[PDB]
């Protein structure tokens, strides 16, 4: 999820995108 | 620079990227 | 939620927004 | 500057876009 994606490995702002509401 | 967005930080990008709606 | 940005954090936050490229 | 904005102030992701190369 999330954390795996932008914590544990980086993320990218199209990324962090998916989890708006 | 540490890209790693753990946490707080996390939460702030969250923020960031999405306005006061925020996330899920 | 702490929303400053300051130091290594800022410029983290630039690199997310802007990409590699990154900015000035 | 930018510092101001984001660090002393809270800036959005507007505000940050300004400054990207």
């Amino acid at each position: 999820g999330i954390v795996e994606q932008c914590c544990t490995s980086i993320c990218s702002l199209y990324q962090l995108e998916n989890y708006c509401n | 620079v540490n890209q790693h967005l753990c946490g707080s930080h996390l939460v702030e990008a969250l923020y960031l990227v999405c306005g006061e709606r925020g996330f899920f």
